[PDB]
């Protein structure tokens, strides 16, 4: 009660730190994970059948 | 068609020389092939040199008298007999054909890459003949 504060959401900190957070648990969770640079071949394709 | 130098006549010890001339450039794709021809005898293989210049078989019984090589920049089928004996008396024909260089065993990385692969070739045809040289050998 009887409460005044300023704010800024743009100078605010939370979601620059928060950002970084989800990049980290982002990276972290594909280090863990298969590589898949044995894709990276000439592919023979073609069109493709029942399609609108 | 093709182009072979004209019929030779040599005295046994000395070695001999056979051009194969291709119409300007339009057979260098296509593979090399050397052939005797010994009459009543069928027909044997000389060797071969491929196109890509990174094989130059030749057979044994006559790998020590016998060299095939191909001069790019003039685009010239070349065959030197050594020996020159009484054997050696033969219609020799050039010939221009296609193998089939398939991918035998072949030990990919882990990564996907390709450390090495045998890919060894098969002769699959002859299309294009020489004219056929013959070689006189007498004493
Ligand atoms: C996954 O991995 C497989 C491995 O097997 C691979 O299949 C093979 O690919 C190679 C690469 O092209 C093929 O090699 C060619 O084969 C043809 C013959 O193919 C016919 O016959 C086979 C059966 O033997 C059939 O299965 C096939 O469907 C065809 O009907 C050869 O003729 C080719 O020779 C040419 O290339 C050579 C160099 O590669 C030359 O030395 C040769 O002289 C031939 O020259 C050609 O090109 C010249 C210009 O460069 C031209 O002037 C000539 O006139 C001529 O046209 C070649 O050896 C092989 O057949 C495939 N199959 C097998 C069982 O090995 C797959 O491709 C691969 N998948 C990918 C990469 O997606
Ligand atoms: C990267 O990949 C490329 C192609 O994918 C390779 O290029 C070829 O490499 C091969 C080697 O595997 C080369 O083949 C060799 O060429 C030699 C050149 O010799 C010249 O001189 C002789 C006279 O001494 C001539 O008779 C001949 O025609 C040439 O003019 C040959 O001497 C070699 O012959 C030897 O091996 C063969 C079998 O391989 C035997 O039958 C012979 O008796 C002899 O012992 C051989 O043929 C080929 O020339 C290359 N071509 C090109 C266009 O470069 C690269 O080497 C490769 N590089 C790496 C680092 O991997």
């Amino acid at each position: 009660e009887n409460v005044t504060e300023e704010f800024n959401m743009w100078k605010n900190n939370m979601v620059e730190q928060m950002h970084t957070d989800i990049i980290s648990l982002w990276d972290q969770s594909l280090k863990p994970c298969v590589k898949l640079t044995p894709l990276c071949v000439t592919l023979q394709c073609t069109n493709v059948n029942n399609i609108t | 068609q093709l182009v072979q130098s004209g019929p030779e006549v040599r005295k046994p010890g000395t070695s001999v020389k056979v051009s194969c001339k291709a119409p300007g450039n339009t057979l260098k794709t296509y593979d090399l092939h050397w052939v005797r021809s010994v009459p009543g005898q069928g027909l044997q293989w000389m060797g071969w040199i491929s196109h890509e210049g990174d094989k130059k078989v030749i057979v044994e019984r006559f790998k020590a008298k016998v060299t095939i090589d191909w001069d790019r920049s003039t685009n010239t089928a070349y065959l030197q007999l050594s020996g020159l004996t009484s054997g050696d008396t033969a219609v020799y024909y050039c010939a221009k054909g296609s193998k089939h260089r398939l991918r035998d065993y072949a030990l990919y990385d882990d990564d996907g890459a390709l450390n090495w692969a045998v890919d060894v070739d098969y002769l699959s045809n002859l299309e294009f003949w020489g004219q056929g040289t013959a070689v006189t050998v007498s004493s």
